[PDB]
């Protein structure tokens, strides 16, 4: 994670407590490949990590 | 369910399939709504997040949209996996909590 945007978005995804461990690892390497998108990335996991609770909820 | 749901269809493979939901001012009105994918004799998964947002790893054949206190999913190029319950989820300020449908079932034929 070279740059600080990474680095940032890294550390709030690894603490995201409600994504199963592929969609981490794929947020982790969207983060990797395309450095530009971090600021994507990051607020399409805020999503999920939001979503994965009403999926919690419903079982 | 506090969430009403279109009915149960039966679809030919390579149709466009649908789904529609209704709710009140405190859920779908003010919140996004997400959708849920209950394959026969599974566990449910996420499918479509902040009414538009494909869960990874899920087919872009999947749409989605909100308008007003309704929202709605599109399954274009319908192909016999997709056959499943289908679950809008959505917060309700008014319950403080998370409101549910009763369920779609896509049949292929």
């Amino acid at each position: 994670m070279f740059n600080k945007d990474q680095q940032s978005a890294f550390y709030e995804i690894l603490n995201m407590p409600n994504l199963n461990e592929a969609q981490r690892n794929g947020f982790i390497q969207s983060l990797k490949d395309d450095p530009s998108q971090s600021t994507n990335v990051l607020g399409e996991a805020k999503k999920l990590n939001k979503c994965q609770a009403s999926l919690k909820s419903f079982q | 369910p506090v969430l009403t749901q279109s009915p149960s269809v039966s679809a030919a493979p390579r149709q466009r399939v649908t789904i529609s939901v209704s709710g009140s001012n405190s859920n779908i009105g003010s919140n996004t709504v997400n959708w849920i994918q209950q394959l026969p004799g599974r566990a449910p998964e996420l499918l479509m997040c902040d009414d538009d947002l494909l869960a990874p790893g899920v087919s872009d054949r999947f749409s989605g949209s909100r308008s007003g206190t309704s929202a709605s999913l599109t399954i274009s190029g319908l192909q016999s996996e997709d056959e499943a319950d289908y679950y809008a989820a959505t917060w309700d300020d008014s319950l403080n909590g998370w409101v549910f449908g009763g369920g779609t079932k896509v049949t292929v034929l």
